[PDB]
């Protein structure tokens, strides 16, 4: 449901993000800060199932915001694992892993791991 | 109180 | 860096993922099974820190591949997430989610976790 | 917070948790189905933050069930990782991480991750 | 099984846990640092299934410490959830959840999350 | 529809 | 042995 | 180095 998909989305902790779903499996976006500042926007890449099963199974999904822009550089890069339900009350659940760039000796503590829930509204 | 991107953050800190 | 980045890395689990990294922070690229087999080939796309710490810390990335081609679909996606470090024993460590398109009531058995470490040898 | 954490706890699957939270740090009780029949009733055993901080901050805690009673064996464990949060509306936000033993062949797919948030109500 | 899981575990990082595997599933033990330093031992419990299969499959357990002793107070806990695998070459392979005692406002980077392997020797 | 315990299994299935 | 693209899969199952 | 008690830390920072 690639026009299910495609839209603006906002999950719980006041972050907005566009996407447009390509024909091909293609997410390509912007994630950015509720206000929307140029200096908040990143870029966001990541693959959907373009054919997901007709049971009632929701529509797998993934992406990825490296945070530089050409504004700031957090060195730091976020990927989104889950899965989007459409319908009246249409969302996309996902957990997510945030690693930081880091030295050998810190590499233990170089990911943290949650969980954000987007809806349109 | 946020000083990531991924948070909201708006100003820098 | 770019050019460390680039190239063709192998995991310990008998997979190949040849990534070129753009000047811009774009991850894209394949990931396979075997060589010489369509079938065993998807399409990778993601972001790295194209502007890395300069005290030895390694370079935040993280890419998706949506498990679906011109000829099978496993209606998932996984998204890795983690770090490339350079040198004589180069290596990307990362952490990764499998999710899987499935009903409401299966939802909290959707996601998969695990660690893959790639190598250029 | 020993006497706000001692209780009877929900999730959002439908599922309960009676635990005791002993002066020392300890954390035992029982995980089990709604309804609370024997054969789904399991032991758990874990600890918690016994000094927390008095910063307003939440207090950590961690618990394990293997989900074998004298009934019935899943061959698998969960452990839930995450804060106690007192109050009005007190809860415990965590995630959890499911291993099921596998043979070497089918490690990588050995760990299901993901969250609950259990409730006094 | 109990024989095999009962003893001295080392991982990877410096860490060494000595746990007791009882005949219904608990896990009792401690982990530390340094050997003769009381100040960087903590109590651990857990629980693992006494009763595996015998397909050759490994043995699902998991465990937690609170950061906290009679000296000091990290003001977090950690989980680890995985399986003992048998054999000359007998491990302990988990994946871990670490969580931080937060404020409301820092919720969302309160876990970290990694693996580790132990062995015998 | 629940299989294992953790999603609250009353009934084997 | 494997059946998902993930650990390797070449043929079908 | 190790500040927290999981990467080995045996003297206080």
């Amino acid at each position: 449901a690639e026009a299910g998909i495609t839209g603006t989305w906002y999950n719980q902790l006041g972050s907005t993000f566009i996407v447009t779903a390509g024909a091909d499996g293609a997410l390509t976006g912007t994630y950015e800060s509720a206000v929307g500042n140029a200096e908040s926007r990143y870029v966001l890449t990541g693959r959907y199932d373009s054919a997901p099963a007709t049971d009632g199974s929701g529509t797998a999904l993934g992406w990825t915001v490296a945070w530089k822009n050409n504004y700031r550089n957090a060195h730091s890069a976020t990927t989104w694992s889950g899965q989007y339900v459409g319908g009246a009350e249409a969302r996309i659940n996902t957990q997510w892993l945030l690693t930081s760039g880091t030295t050998e000796a810190n590499a233990w503590k170089s990911t943290l791991v949650g969980h954000d829930t987007f809806t349109k509204v | 109180r946020c000083c990531h991107p991924q948070c909201g953050m708006v100003e820098e800190c």
